[PDB]
């Protein structure tokens, strides 16, 4: 069987309740992006920071959240590949485990975990966070999580899939070159062709609760 | 690889 990665991003997440960033400003949920990701913004003021990402922990958990067919379709994918398959997310959310896959690669972070900053250690959490502790979120300036595994299998790769994700926030974006460069047959699946979508040998487009498990059927049946 | 960053700065 064939070595397939799938990297995720936001796109993936958006029929399930939870809003993309607008592409047309600079703004998530209506901040600035300077003021609510970054390290910076953080020291600036913790206590708005903090707030935001307590908001966003408290929406994540709401029932009208849920996965959708993509992430469904992304855990059939698993439960048929086993080891021969990885899945990278850029999502905060947890709604792949939610939908059964295992093993997801944070690459930034988690919402329903904070960091002791003194501490290099994850802690769960599902609650707010009050009065130093830290959202377990990449924020721009600071190094991806998982790197080195997910490099690893990007260069064994049969098959590298990027699903719902825009192709402006590197390393992730750069990943369906490094891909290419070690022979990975690669596809793009979304809403819109990405900013680094020329790169990609194979694409689709549309939302992904139609386009993903439209994928990975034809996938799953070209195996057998 | 590097630090996590936008297409534009
Ligand atoms: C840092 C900190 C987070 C707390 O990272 C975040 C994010 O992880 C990172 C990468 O962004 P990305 O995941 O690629 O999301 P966008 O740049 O916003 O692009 C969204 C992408 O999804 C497509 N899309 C929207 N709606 C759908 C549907 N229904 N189906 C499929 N695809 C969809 C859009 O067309 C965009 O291409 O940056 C942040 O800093």
């Amino acid at each position: 069987k064939p070595r397939v990665l799938v990297l995720t991003g936001a796109g993936i997440s958006a029929e399930s309740g939870i809003r993309t960033f607008r592409a047309a400003d600079g703004l998530w949920e209506e901040h600035r992006v300077e003021d609510v990701g970054t390290p910076e913004g953080f020291d600036r003021d913790p206590e708005l920071v903090q707030a935001f990402y307590n908001a966003r922990r408290r929406q994540l958990q709401q029932p009208e959240i849920q996965p959708n067919a993509a992430h469904l379709a992304l855990a059939k994918l698993q439960d048929a590949l086993g080891d021969r398959f990885l899945l990278v997310t850029q999502n905060c959310d947890n709604l792949h485990e939610r939908a059964g896959n295992t093993n997801v690669i944070h690459m930034h972070g988690e919402l329903l975990k904070v960091r002791c900053s003194q501490s290099g250690q994850a802690l769960d959490w599902t609650g707010d966070v009050t009065p130093p502790l830290r959202p377990h979120v990449v924020w721009f300036g600071e190094m991806p999580l998982g790197m080195d595994e997910i490099y690893m299998a990007l260069s064994m790769a049969d098959i590298f899939i990027a699903i719902g994700t825009s192709g402006h926030v590197y390393p992730a974006a750069g990943f369906v070159h490094e891909a290419k460069l070690h022979g990975a047959h690669t596809v793009e699946l979304n809403l819109e062709p990405s900013q680094v979508g020329n790169e990609f040998a194979e694409k689709y487009y549309g939302p992904a609760s139609q386009v993903v498990p439209e994928f990975v059927e034809k996938l799953l049946k070209g195996l057998k | 690889g590097g630090a996590k960053r936008h297409r534009k700065i």
